[PDB]
């Protein structure tokens, strides 16, 4: 039992570094898909 | 000069000058209408045309409708004349007291100081707040956010803000209200009344208010951060005081000068933003700075989209932060309010060559030692080996005490709890946290340190506590 | 390149000045596109003014780029022609209102749809006008009730406040609604004037044939007092979807100006924003994020933010808006739930995991909250969902360590296990709101905790046979609740004693 | 009047003036507005010149009249710039007088071909014992600092800067150092507490400040660095060594970005065009060390660029490590962790640094990137070390001791001698017997302590760029004879 809540906590804080990471390419990811769905439709208006 | 509306969309009207035409950043009355419309005139494409954004509802623009020209960038009634007054972005007074009776007028769409113009000395600005000046101060031409929400006390602060300025400087502020919502905008106004930091009975109220309401187009929104702006560079300017422009939100600031360059048919930036994001910013963030005569000082409440620190809004607003002091919930229902985060407060100012190195030193101390109770907090939460050490339960004992000692009892909660609110000055903070860092009040409860101002009145209520 | 600049109008304009179609107050449409036309003449038009098109039809005129009117077509567009003659109307869209509108489901140019005679309103409100500024509003002064106890407990809403109703397709949503409808019956059946109350079911592009729905389950609810159901649905063109919200807000204003009291509800107001983007894309406006151009945050504010309680010196009336918006797969991050959720004052937020789940209405609170929440509530509801919500608050943050509840200690045990009976006191069955009196004393017995001993599949079942047993036997102190406004220690020990006997004689 | 010399602004927009006639102007040429402005002719069209303007558009009028000056976009330029805060187009913003400049050094000239350059070879010294000892600088070179907000950024280029007035206030020229430092978007408050440092430092007489601040235009802000290019180009050309660092040139890509978005051009990744590139390449490609035939000298540019939460590969960061031959790279975790400057010594570079040392370094520096490299694998294994190897744990704890010894606080830069001796006591482990909550105080003393006492053999070191076998042996008495006597 000493052992095994030593794991969970040592996988509890490695799975929040990696929620963390992850959710920092999570939003450069999503302000490239606004920005490239923005420049898609200015694109069109303008060569409209 | 008299010129004609040619064509309307909105916020975007264009008149057509025939002679004598009004530069880029201008203003212009609207004629025929029950109010006045005014429009800000820029570009001058032919038969001197101006696209003016046009700033209320544009229903009833005909085509050929005449346009007087005034000149001058935007004319707003500043003044010791403006306290207590809500006007909004025309300077038209809208809390319905009649007209603002003052002497200068002053135009919004000013330049930044000029660099001889400046102050090269980082003055800590005293608020009077224990947490604050202990653990994320403020600057004199500082450009400090605050991070809140609804259930936290972020008015409270604010008033308390406004008091102990103007008690202890002699500033007024100003609060520019920047998107802000008519219910909460009505209900901060019967706040501030109900404090005291308004007065409608006579001339000794403390702040003026700019509110912009979201029921304006974003040409009349992106304008209140220039227009609260612009009141309190008259208090800057022909004063020389301590002057707080409170902008409630930099987030509707950006996103309305976005609206704005989006309906003038710009190509937009980035995640959805405008082109000249860093340009607004550094033109309105840069008049906030302090100069050699005055020290007007931005505190602004702000909202991150999507829980994000790299979106350009708040990465041109964090380039431009200075302390950005947290307030939440969790230390407040830890029943201090309100609760102000210095764990997540990183202040610029923070340094011990300007603030000094008993300073620093102190709060470093009370920063490591709230860090290490929180380490040994989640460990006594699992109870690995219960009250780990006689170390363990004395930082136990201090940093609860220090918790506790975090809060002060406000002179705007004075008018219905008995808690009669405090002024703490720098130096008290000081001797207090290091008194109790240095293990000379340990055998002191810690309830005794809960809503105190000064050390000496913790040592009473221990006192007055031991019956 | 220009637009006006075709051979026909420079032909007749070279060939001899004509003076004879007047180009002032009629005008002749040219390129006539997909929904929108843009005229040639109107020089006395105003901007966003209704004119009229010899067909028959109508249409409201924008863009008036400096030789151009952008009508936009208040119809099909099949039977518009290049080089019709349009006509002014002569002032901006009105539309008819009264207290004759109630109970008659009418269309967004106020004329009625519903084949059962036409409206019988006595004076037009200009639609679009200014909301009231700060002054003239007050606050939230009194507690608009839902019927759903989780709303009416823990978001409680405000006659006098907008709360936008937030969730994905098919989650609640709708029904939120028609029980926030169906509950002011029992206000509308007798006096209380500061009571009594009228709905507005603004539906926007919805089929028709839910609107039919609606309107049969508020007919066999008895629902058409209070209601006033303005449609525009899938089928209707796109501005007139976009005038529909604007035209039962300003049927709401008449209410709230004089004295009386009134809700609306926006549903689909998404779709709203689909239309408007629609019209602005096909009159070139320039596109601003996912291709909503600028002003869509200042369509939805200028039209939400007309929501208020009026000062006494106003009569007292107040308006609650109620805007619904469906999100896709939980994106709360996108541009019009951004938008909205900045403007609106509070929300009811679905997360759908609860509706599969299986507690029914799906209001799954965490992100959802009410920024004036507390002060909005009767002090019976207030005091008991006050204790009720820091119970909450106390068991969700533990649900994930319920889940090996069984192998912990005791504290949680007791905290996750009364958690876990409040919140399926929050289920409720749909179409059958509960009123304010009923819902404090089963909430009253959930938090002085009378049910921590029962089976979780018997709460639902104990709170049916204590409705019954409190509605039968004791009127007298729900009459207590309703007319006290609060638990005063005799309700206090009078339910101490009710509750103790009846679970001492439930099974 | 004449529309051949002169022209009618027919639009001034966004941040275009369409110019009428005009018609004896020149591409990309400095065109004066009668409103005291200026403004470059960009692309010329047959009914109209884009002339992008060099200030706010709110002064200037429709059919205000443009006149042209008669040559290309130029910076005033020399050694009567030194000491001083200039715009971005030359004129003096301090307020204490015009300046005094004979020359005119044309904004936007090629960098030198491959045969007039040649490598680098003099050494840069930052000052900072973690930058000068692993990651150093050249006199010829393009380095990189790149890290997020609020890191070290800007106080590595005011230790570097304040650092070479020990060289100024010497003898030889081929040792003195004229510096420039162009403020990109910065807050102008930060431009004036930099002045003040400086002038507090008596730390100007190299310094130029090109100041283009957040208030100031964008197109400004195009044209500072490209200014402060052509004040370190004429000190290039005339054989005088000197420094560049670009304060927020990520900044400059913002304006560029969005001058190029006014100019309808299409937007490329993340909105930057296809123009960025070749911007920052047109800009630190200046960078040198001259052929001797070419009189013999040196620029030095340090952008510095900034990151949003640690993206070392956003789109600008590649470009701008793309460009420069080296990337110093930083850390925010460290810089919360209490070491200062947080350097990332496994992933900072700087590239060709490492034949611009000392060689006193290289005999002292070359063991310590050698120790440190073995600490870089055990962080983990000290993270989960109960049962470690004493060899192990005894080199964990020496790269402890280094990484304590690196920590340094602001604007007192070290001296070559004196980063060569501290280190010395520092490698081959006469810490290993003292304690990390110990060693900078350790090292403050015994710094004092040679620094006062025995100056002498700092000479030795300064003197032949060497530690000498009886100067080894002689350091080694001291650093021995210090460790001995001093008690905590
Ligand atoms: N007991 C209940 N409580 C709440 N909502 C329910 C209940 N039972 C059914 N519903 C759902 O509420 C929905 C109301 O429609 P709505 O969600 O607005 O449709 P849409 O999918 O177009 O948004 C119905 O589709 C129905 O499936
Ligand atoms: N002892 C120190 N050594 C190095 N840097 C420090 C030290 N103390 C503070 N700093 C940091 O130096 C920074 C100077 O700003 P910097 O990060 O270099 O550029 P910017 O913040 O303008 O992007 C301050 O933010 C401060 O946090
Ligand atoms: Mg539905
Ligand atoms: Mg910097």
């Amino acid at each position: 039992q000493s052992a095994r809540m030593t794991a969970m906590d040592n996988a509890s804080k490695n799975a929040s570094e990696m929620i963390d990471k992850l959710t920092l390419t999570f939003n450069r990811t999503r302000q490239a898909v606004i920005t490239k769905e923005l420049i898609e439709i200015i694109s069109g208006a303008a060569a409209l | 000069a008299t010129g004609r509306i040619v064509a309307v969309i909105g916020a975007v009207v264009d008149v057509q000058f025939d002679e004598g035409l009004p530069p880029i950043l201008n203003a212009l009355e609207v004629q025929g209408r029950e109010t006045r419309l005014v429009l800000e005139v820029a570009q001058h494409l032919g038969e001197s045309t101006v696209r003016t954004i046009a700033m209320d509802g544009t229903e009833g623009l005909v085509r050929g409708q005449k346009v007087l020209d005034s000149g001058a960038p935007i004319r707003i009634p500043v003044g010791p004349e403006t306290l207590g007054r809500i006007m909004n972005v025309i300077g038209e007074p809208i809390d319905e007291r009649g007209p603002i009776k003052t002497k200068q007028f002053a135009a919004i769409h000013a330049e930044a100081p000029e660099f001889v113009e400046m102050s090269v000395e980082q003055e800590i600005l005293v608020t009077g707040i224990k947490v604050v000046d202990l653990l994320a101060p403020y600057a004199k031409g500082g450009k400090i956010g605050l991070f809140g929400g609804a259930g936290v006390g972020k008015t409270v602060l604010i008033m308390e803000l406004i008091n102990n300025v103007a008690k202890a400087h002699g500033g007024y502020s100003v609060f520019a209200g920047v998107g802000e919502r008519t219910r909460e905008g009505n209900d901060l106004y019967h706040e501030m009344i109900e404090s005291g930091v308004i007065n409608l009975k006579d001339a000794t109220s403390k702040v003026a208010l700019v509110y912009g309401q979201m029921n304006e187009p974003p040409g009349a929104r992106a304008r209140v951060a220039l227009t609260g702006l612009t009141v309190a560079e008259y208090f800057r300017d022909q004063e020389g005081q301590d002057v707080l422009l409170f902008i409630d939100n930099i987030f509707r600031f950006t996103q309305a000068g976005s609206e704005v360059s989006a309906l003038l048919g710009r190509i937009p930036s980035a995640v959805g933003y405008q082109p000249t994001l860093a340009t607004d910013m550094g033109t309105m963030q840069e008049r906030i700075t302090t100069t050699k005569k005055g020290s007007i000082t931005s505190v602004q409440a702000i909202y991150v989209p999507a829980d994000d620190l790299t979106d350009p809004a708040p990465a041109t607003t964090f380039a431009h932060l200075d302390a950005t002091t947290v307030l939440s919930r969790a230390i407040a229902e830890l029943g201090i309010y309100p609760a102000v985060d210095p764990l997540d407060s990183t202040s610029r100012i923070m340094d011990p060559n300007i603030v000094g190195s008993e300073h620093y030193d102190v709060a470093r101390g009370v920063q490591k030692i709230l860090q290490d109770y929180k380490s040994l907090q989640d460990i006594i939460a699992i109870l690995g080996m219960d009250e780990l050490s006689e170390e363990d339960k004395l930082t136990v004992s201090r940093a609860r005490k220090i918790q506790r000692f975090l809060s002060q009892p406000f002179q705007v909660a004075e008018v219905f709890t008995g808690h009669l609110g405090k002024l703490v000055p720098l130096k008290e903070t000081i001797k207090g946290f290091q008194q109790i860092l240095a293990g000379e009040f340990d055998h002191l409860p810690e309830q005794a340190f809960y809503m105190v101002g000064p050390i000496e009145e913790a040592v009473a209520k221990a006192d007055k506590l031991a019956e | 390149t220009g637009t006006a600049e075709v051979s026909s109008i420079l032909e007749e304009r070279i060939l001899g000045a004509d003076t004879s179609v007047d180009l002032e107050e009629t005008g002749r449409v040219l390129s006539i596109g997909d929904g929108i036309a843009r005229v040639h003449g109107l020089r006395n038009v105003q901007a966003e003014e209704m004119v009229e098109f010899s067909s028959g039809l109508k249409g409201m005129s924008l863009n008036l780029e400096p030789d151009n009117v952008g009508v936009v077509v208040f119809g099909n567009d099949k039977l518009i022609k290049e080089g019709d003659i349009v006509k002014r109307t002569g002032a901006i869209v009105d539309v008819p209102v009264g207290e004759e509108l109630l109970g008659r489901v009418v269309d967004a140019l106020g004329n009625a749809i519903d084949g059962k005679g036409p409206i019988g309103s006595k004076a037009r409100r200009r639609v679009g006008l200014k909301a009231p500024g700060i002054i003239p509003r007050i606050s939230v002064r009194e507690p608009m009730q839902t019927g759903i106890k989780a709303v009416d407990s823990l978001v409680p809403i405000g006659r006098g406040q907008r709360e936008l109703i937030i969730g994905d397709r098919q989650t609640g949503k709708t029904s939120i609604a028609i029980d926030t409808i169906i509950n002011q019956k029992r206000f509308n059946d007798g006096t209380d004037e500061k009571k009594k109350l009228y709905c507005i079911y603004v539906a926007i592009g919805q089929k028709r044939s839910t609107v039919a729905q609606l309107v049969k389950r508020l007919t066999d609810a008895d629902a058409m007092k209070y209601t006033i159901v303005v449609s525009a649905t899938a089928s209707d063109a796109a501005p007139l979807q976009y005038l529909a919200p604007y035209s039962g807000c300003s049927m709401g204003e008449y209410f709230r100006d004089n004295g009386k009291h009134a809700l609306i509800i926006y549903d689909d107001l998404s779709k709203q924003a689909v239309a408007y983007r629609q019209m602005s894309l096909l009159l070139r406006r320039p596109p601003g994020r996912e291709a909503y151009p600028g002003d869509v945050f200042y369509l939805h504010s200028r039209l939400l933010e007309r929501a208020a309680k009026m000062n006494d010196a106003f009569g007292g009336g107040s308006l609650t808006a109620l805007p619904v918006i469906e999100t896709q797969a939980g994106d709360v991050s996108a541009y019009i739930p951004t938008n909205v959720i900045s403007i609106t004052d509070g929300q009811i937020f679905l997360e759908t995991e609860l509706f599969y789940k299986g507690i029914r209405p799906a209001i799954n609170v965490g992100l959802s909250v009410s920024r004036v929440g507390s002060a909005a509530q009767t002090r019976a509801m207030k005091q008991v969902a006050g204790t009720m919500k820091l119970e909450l608050a106390q068991y969700r943050e533990v649900a994930a360590f319920a889940q090996f509840g069984s192998d912990l200690d005791a504290a949680t045990q007791q905290l996750l296990s009364r958690g876990v009976r409040l919140t399926e006191l929050l289920k409720q069955g749909q179409y059958s709101p509960m009123a304010i009196e009923e819902q404090v004393a089963v909430i009253y017995a959930g938090v002085r905790g009378y049910l921590d001993k029962l089976e979780p599949s018997k709460i639902t079942k104990f709170e049916n046979a204590f409705l019954s047993h409190v509605i039968s036997q004791h009127q007298t102190l729900l009459g207590k609740i309703r007319t006290d406004g609060k638990i005063s220690e005799e309700a206090d020990a009078k339910l101490k004693e009710i509750v103790t006997n009846f679970l001492a004689g439930f099974e």
